[PDB]
């Protein structure tokens, strides 16, 4: 069985920088796609960023140039780093890992951040 | 007579090998409880392995006498 | 194998150490090495008694070999220690030269960073490592070739010791010297390369690590061309060594027959020399290749050991209570029986 | 002083023996007791039955035939011969000892011939009785059969 | 540690051997002088090769199953 | 025999199917090129590596039992045979070493390609290259093992008659064993220029 | 289109199975040929029976090579896997199986002759053992290639 | 493409039937060859029939290996199942099935020859049993592979 865990969450000072870390275990292959999502109270989930196995990156316009997404040295490890934070960024954040075809689409439990 | 020797030496190796393995489990040695797939509890395993060593100790002294006489 | 010629070098002395050692380098494991050593000790200490009684057909063969079994036993311990393997488990004697990350999560993949070099044998950080085979096979195959080259080089020099003792100079000038240059010019060069490549920090110095198979093949099938540079002036040396190897062929083929021609029996000398020439040259590659067996036998021996433990001991730790005790006691007997019967008697043979 | 003949072969010497015929047999026993010299064949050209000691060889060869026959008679029964006394003449040490006298060898020849003559008649006379014993046993089995 | 380790060991083990060559016992001299000298030589080489192989490794160990407590 | 009947049945149905597709105007349906252009190159490469050692081992094993059975039979009244004639077994066994060696070299080529480049020019070339390179080494080694074996059995039978003959017959085994090298050399040449899967 | 189609496990399953099947057939033939040889010669020479079983245990060894590869391959099977992992472990199955098959046939044929000859030329036994072991490794060379390919089966695979 | 197509059970049914079919052919041949040997020799020596019957019993056991695998596979069949389960339990079917066939041929030949010879050399009987055990385990190896594959057929499967 596959599973994922976030880490690095918590409250932070206004304008402060922060990093979120994520990992996935229990599968032999490298995931084609891995991504981050967020959800503030009273709203649906919002897309933030995604990165391919080839290192291609894509971002939401709201965090363009503010957030950066990257993969770690070892297989199926992921990072997100935000250089400054504001109240409109406060939410719970999720990891997502996907396969190029089929139902194999995994989601993490999530972690909170607030100003 | 030869009938007793094999059971003697097999037991003799049993005593030392099982007890050494038991000690490493009781010590939580990395090569025995380090993996995600290794058993979850060192001393719990050590106890049962240690009892298995005692079983072979009984057979050793039993056969050691039968080959001595 | 045969009766030696009158007062030629006796093969017995080199055999005393190299036979059991070339066995040990394959049969490398402190566990199986110990069991074999103990067996021989029980046999040699009683030799006064065993020598006097009547013996069975197979047992007499064993008793005749008591010292050679003992000697190959103790060597098996030493090389087993360098392989850092006892009954398919590693020994954490010294501090490792690899350091793992400072944090990670349950089941997260990780990669180590180097801190130094282990003092004796393989570093135990490699155990259970999911890419271990790629290091072990790199290490053992190069060890196999180096041992083979040194063993052949050492043996070949006894040929010189015979030619000098019988005061036969034409054998020196006709056979030994051309053979030496041909043998060392190719496979001595290859040996120097692989031991040289270990001494260069390719990652720090920012140059790509060259491929040893490529340069060996291209040295013949595309001379004077290089994919990745191993050292300065490499192209000049490679073409020279190729030419040195080639000129030795007619040198080896002709000079001794011609010497006899200058003093139709000369026809037999001619036929013998060409047969010797063609055999020697193709045997040079064929024999050097055959030493890969040292690695193959070792890798097979290691895997059988690992699977046997995984199938017949690792099970026992999954149980508790008096059923667990009974399962443990039964499984050990199975493990020891298979270990002794197959992994010592059959693999050892 | 002796050389350590393990790195190369021991140095060998060729030596001729001239022995008077009177001392010949006695001397050759000593050289056998020495266990040290390897002889050449000086006359390989002459045919096997033309060599000079052929008659002597035949004489002992006939005795060995008879000893094989006696050993067969023992093995035919449960009887077992006396083991041992392997070391009575030599410990393998090469100490000099005196060989049997010619009259002793003659006695072995005479004795062996005498024993064959006796045992041949004795054995043949025996199995004639065994046949009759076997025949009557079979005959009786029929009469003991039921009506 | 660096390559100067193996040449350092080579010198001492070689020096140890040539001392034994002249000091060897006189009984069964050729057997002693052969087996001791050649066993040291062959025994040294495997250590040298195994140590030298680990000065500058091109690939690092990786694994996925390791308890963070280890 | 029944197997020949199957061959002719299969031949006939293939002909009929081809003629049928041709006349109805669908001759382009049976498109061998598109099959060859669309199957995964990992199949060709792994199938080549497997058959390379597989067929080489068959050759060596076949050579050994040809030689060994005759050598043992000849040895019954001439046990001196057994120790000198071993060389014929050696020439058979080395044929397996060449198969193993090529498997070492080719195995390095089996990297994993990204999906965007799976069926590109370079990856397809490597796939076909490794397949046929494996076959020639395997097939040549299979043939070589038989020829050396048959000669080895002949040598053992002859040696038992007169020791002087063995040295003269041994020459023929050398000529036979050269076919192993030539198979290896051509194998390395036709594979040497291929690149690992990108 | 996709690297991990639904049928990819088929090559793994048949690769895993064929490893033991072909090796088992080889070991069976090796046991059968030599077994009749032992029964044939021991009628007159029962004392050397236990010296002559060696071809049988050597044939038995080959089957174990098939088992360990099959076990090592089996642990790699999964529902979602690339064609890369599919074919590479098919290659492992074929190479060990086709190798063990050949080794079994050779051990049977030469062991049959060796057991008969050894009954009346006692020096001939060592000749038999030397030849048989050079037949045994022909199975081992298959095992090594299988291990090499299997070591690579899940390395760096994206799916 | 679907993970669970409608034809997936087909490979299950073939695997289930194949496990018992091939194993029965192996056991049948082992019984036949041994039976002829027993009947041929016990005419003159009837007192030892119940000792010589072992090869028939040994061949009979092989059929049991096929039965248990066939039953264990059978109870995993369903209308809706992943194609991966189909291939896995096809492999389980073939591996035991054709290993049983191989072991059956081995037991038949050495069983006949051993029984034929034992009737005039009493010391040979222990040799026959010793060889037959090596033939027997060739079936057991097939069973172990089949049970390993079968255990893997349904864990961590999505549909």
């Amino acid at each position: 069985q596959v599973q994922l865990q976030e880490s690095g969450g918590g409250l932070v000072e206004i304008g402060g920088s922060l990093r979120l870390s994520c990992a996935a275990s229990g599968t032999l292959f490298t995931f084609n796609t891995m991504a981050w999502y967020r959800q503030a109270p009273g709203k649906q989930r919002e897309f933030i960023a995604t990165i391919t196995s080839g290192g291609n990156t894509n971002y939401a316009d709201s965090v363009q140039g503010r957030f950066t997404i990257s993969r770690g040295n070892a297989k199926n490890t992921l990072y997100l780093q935000m250089n400054s934070l504001k109240p409109e960024d406060t939410a719970v954040y999720y990891c997502n890992a996907r396969t190029m075809t089929g139902p194999f689409d995994y989601w993490g439990q999530g972690t909170q951040v607030t100003v | 007579t030869g009938k007793a020797w094999c059971c003697t030496v097999l037991s003799a190796f049993g005593v030392v090998i099982l007890s050494v393995i038991a000690h490493l489990f009781n010590t939580n040695h990395e090569s025995f409880v380090g993996s995600i797939n290794d058993p979850e509890d060192g001393p719990a395993v050590a106890h049962t392995v240690y009892l298995a060593a005692l079983v072979y100790l009984v057979f050793f002294v039993f056969c050691g006498f039968q080959v001595y006489l | 194998y045969g009766i030696a010629q009158y007062r030629e070098i006796n093969a017995g002395l080199p055999t005393i150490v190299t036979f059991p050692f070339m066995f040990a380098i394959m049969f490398g494991d402190m566990g199986h090495g110990f069991l074999m050593t103990l067996a021989a000790l029980s046999l040699v200490l009683n030799e006064k008694k065993i020598n006097k009684m009547k013996r069975g057909e197979i047992f007499d063969m064993a008793f005749t070999g008591r010292y050679i079994i003992l000697l190959m036993g103790v060597f098996s311990m030493y090389t087993g220690f360098l392989y850092n393997d006892i009954f398919s488990k590693t020994m954490t004697i010294f501090k490792s030269g690899w350091k793992w990350p400072d944090h990670w999560k349950k089941g997260e993949s990780i990669t180590a960073t180097s801190v130094g070099t282990y003092p004796i044998g393989l570093d135990w950080a490699w155990h259970g490592t999911e890419n271990a085979l790629l290091f072990s096979n790199s290490y053992k195959m190069k060890l196999s070739i180096l041992m083979g080259f040194i063993h052949m080089t050492y043996s070949y020099f006894f040929s010189l010791a015979n030619h000098l003792y019988f005061n036969s100079m034409i054998d020196i000038i006709g056979n030994f010297i051309p053979g030496l240059l041909f043998m060392q010019g190719i496979f001595g060069y290859l040996s120097v390369c692989i031991v040289y490549k270990w001494a260069v920090d390719w990652v720090k110095d920012g140059k790509p690590a060259p491929g040893l198979l490529n340069m060996l093949i291209n040295m013949f099938l595309s001379p004077g061309t290089i994919d990745d540079e191993l050292y300065p002036h490499q192209a000049k040396v490679q073409v020279f060594l190729l030419l040195m190897a080639l000129v030795c062929i007619p040198w080896l083929l002709l000079v001794k027959p011609l010497h006899f021609k200058f003093t139709e029996d000369f026809g037999d000398i001619m036929i013998h020399q060409v047969i010797h020439t063609i055999e020697f040259c193709l045997n040079c590659v064929s024999h050097t290749a055959s030493y890969l067996r040292l690695w193959a036998l070792s890798l097979a021996h290691a895997q059988l050991s690992s699977v046997l433990w995984t199938m017949t001991i690792q099970i026992a730790f999954g149980f508790r209570g008096f059923v667990g005790v009974f399962m443990t006691v039964a499984l050990f007997a199975m493990w020891f029986a298979l270990t002794c019967a197959v992994l010592v008697l059959m693999e050892g043979t | 002083e002796k050389e350590e003949a393990i790195f190369r072969s021991a140095e060998m010497a060729l030596v001729q023996f001239y022995i008077p015929q009177e001392i010949s047999r006695d001397s050759a026993y000593t050289l056998g007791q020495l266990g040290l010299v390897q002889f050449r064949d000086l006359n390989s050209k002459v045919r096997a039955f033309q060599r000079t000691f052929v008659n002597e060889i035949r004489r002992l060869d006939n005795v060995e035939r008879q000893y094989r026959y006696f050993y067969s008679l023992l093995k035919k029964h449960d009887i077992k011969l006396y083991e041992g006394d392997t070391d009575k003449y030599l410990d393998g040490s090469g100490e000099l000892y005196v060989p049997p006298s010619g009259s002793v060898i003659d006695d072995y020849v005479r004795n062996a011939s005498y024993l064959e003559e006796r045992l041949i008649q004795m054995e043949d006379a025996t199995d004639q009785i065994e046949v009759q014993k076997n025949d009557l046993e079979q005959y009786r089995f029929i009469l003991q059969s039921g009506d | 540690s660096s390559f100067y380790t193996v040449v350092g060991v080579f010198i001492v083990v070689s020096a140890m051997s040539v001392l034994f060559w002249i000091m060897a016992p006189k009984n069964n001299q050729a057997v002693w002088r052969s087996t001791v000298i050649l066993t040291l030589a062959m025994m040294f080489l495997m250590w040298a090769i195994t140590f030298l192989c680990q000065l500058h490794p091109l690939v690092a160990p990786r694994r996925s199953d390791l308890r963070p407590e280890f | 025999s029944f197997s020949h009947f199957l061959y002719y049945l299969v031949l006939i149905v293939v002909i009929v199917y081809g003629l049928y597709k041709l006349f109805t105007g669908h001759g382009s349906d049976i498109n061998f090129g598109k099959f060859l252009l669309r199957t995964s190159p990992y199949m060709w490469a792994n199938l080549g590596i497997a058959l390379c050692v597989g067929l080489s081992v068959v050759g060596a094993a076949w050579g050994i039992f040809i030689t060994g059975s005759s050598m043992i039979g000849a040895g019954v009244r001439a046990p001196r045979i057994t120790t000198k004639n071993l060389i014929s077994i050696i020439f058979c066994e080395v044929v397996a070493i060449y198969g193993l060696i090529i498997a070492i070299v080719f195995s390095s080529k089996l990297t994993v390609a990204t999906a965007e480049n799976m069926y590109s020019k370079s990856n397809l070339y490597t796939g076909y290259s490794l397949f046929w390179a494996g076959i020639t080494v395997g097939a040549s080694n299979l043939i070589c093992g038989i020829a050396v074996g048959i000669t080895g059995a002949t040598a053992a039978i002859s040696d038992a008659a007169d020791s002087a003959l063995f040295v003269k017959i041994l020459v023929i085994e050398i000529f036979g064993s050269i076919l192993g090298l030539l198979g290896l050399i051509v194998g390395l040449l036709m594979a040497g220029k291929a690149s690992e899967f990108q | 289109t996709e690297l991990c189609p639904v049928y990819a496990p088929f090559f793994g399953a048949i690769g895993c199975a064929s490893a033991i099947i072909f090796t088992s057939l080889g070991a069976a033939y090796g046991t059968a040929k030599s077994g009749v040889g032992i029964c044939a010669t021991c009628v007159l020479r029962p004392d050397l029976l236990f010296k002559n079983i060696v071809p049988v245990i050597m044939a038995g060894i080959i089957a174990i090579y098939g088992l360990v590869v099959s076990v090592l391959v089996c642990y790699s099977l999964g529902q979602k896997q690339a064609l890369y992992t599919g074919f590479i472990q098919l290659g492992a199955g074929l190479s060990v199986g086709l190798s063990g098959l050949a080794a079994g046939f050779a051990i049977g044929i030469v062991g049959d002759a060796g057991v008969r000859g050894s009954s009346q030329q006692p020096r001939l036994f060592v000749g038999m053992i030397l030849i048989l072991i050079f037949a045994e490794v022909l199975g081992l060379y298959g095992l090594i290639v299988a291990l090499l390919l299997n070591s690579r089966a899940t390395q760096d695979v994206v799916c």
